[PDB]
């Protein structure tokens, strides 16, 4: 038998709780082609003024 | 018997009098950044990067002007020298184009080196560069005048030790264009010096054009053969 109801019952039993958290566990929430076109973050430079290499 | 006691940073050094501040500079081993002033060509404040700040004075002077009197204590790693420096690179890559991939010269450009060791990381601007039309000078050297920084070396040159007069500033401003007006084909002797006398790549040479980087090639020292002088 294939049916996954009677053989849950069965990998639960046979030393410790499992059901959640599959082995392969790549089913829902796995996000492709990552996210639409970000834009990255500037640090403390890129905006003007006061950013001289003397300070820094 | 001729010689004037005076400091680099509180260090005594002795110097001929007539010298620059540069040349006693030298002398303890310290090098201001430069582009118009070399060792046998003639004197010109230009271009203005060797700004070095001396004690008790409101405006900063030039390592190529002023002569050394006595009593100058030369500060060299001041606040205010730092800022001359960064500040002048900024405005000598304002108006100049991004050609370093298409550039003849590579590591020995003396824009790079200066601007990643005493210029500033990031620059201010947004909206500008100006565009100059080139001028066939010769099939020797070529030239491209759109990189060239107008800090008048090459002028000199074809002046005061060449002797030839055909190189010259024309126009105010930004629109200052150098070279022959007259669009006359430059060749003389002593023509293959002009491209090394070019501290960027305004100037190179046409039949070397393009084949190694400065970084690649392994230098060699040889004496000259077929000329006289040797
Ligand atoms: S002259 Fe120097 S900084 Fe200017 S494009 Fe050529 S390599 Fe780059
Ligand atoms: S072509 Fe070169 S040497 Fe002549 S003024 Fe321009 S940067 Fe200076
Ligand atoms: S190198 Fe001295 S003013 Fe240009």
């Amino acid at each position: 038998a294939s049916a996954t109801r009677f053989i849950q019952w069965l990998r639960n039993w046979a030393s410790g709780r499992d059901l959640q958290a599959k082995l392969q566990l790549r089913y829902q929430e796995i996000s492709k082609r990552t996210q639409p076109p970000p834009k990255l973050p500037v640090g403390p430079s890129h905006k003007l003024s006061n950013n001289y290499y003397c300070t820094r | 018997s001729n010689l004037i006691e005076v400091f680099v940073d509180g260090q005594s050094v002795m110097v001929e009098p007539g010298t620059t501040v540069l040349q006693a500079c030298e002398k303890v081993g310290m090098q201001i950044p430069r582009f118009c002033y070399h060792e046998r060509l003639s004197v010109a404040g230009n271009c203005r990067m060797c700004l070095v700040e001396i004690e008790k004075a409101p405006k900063v002077v030039a390592a190529c002007a002023m002569p050394v009197m006595k009593g100058w204590n030369i500060l060299t790693n001041s606040e205010k020298t730092k800022k001359a420096r960064e500040g002048v690179m900024e405005f000598l890559l304002a108006n100049h184009p991004l050609d370093c991939p298409i550039c003849d010269q590579g590591g020995e450009c003396d824009l790079q080196d200066q601007s990643m060791m005493f210029g500033s990381d990031r620059s201010r601007f947004l909206e500008g560069k100006r565009a100059v039309e080139d001028k066939n000078i010769g099939p020797l050297v070529k030239t491209i005048m759109t990189r060239c920084i107008q800090c008048t070396r090459c002028i000199r040159f074809a002046s005061e030790i060449a002797g030839v007069d055909d190189l010259g500033t024309t126009g105010r401003g930004n629109d200052m264009q150098v070279g022959t007006y007259i669009e006359k084909m430059f060749m003389s002797e002593l023509s293959g010096n002009i491209i090394d006398i070019c501290p960027v790549g305004a100037l190179t040479s046409k039949p070397y054009a393009f084949t190694a980087r400065p970084w690649e090639t392994r230098k060699t020292e040889s004496i000259d053969v077929m000329d006289a002088v040797g």
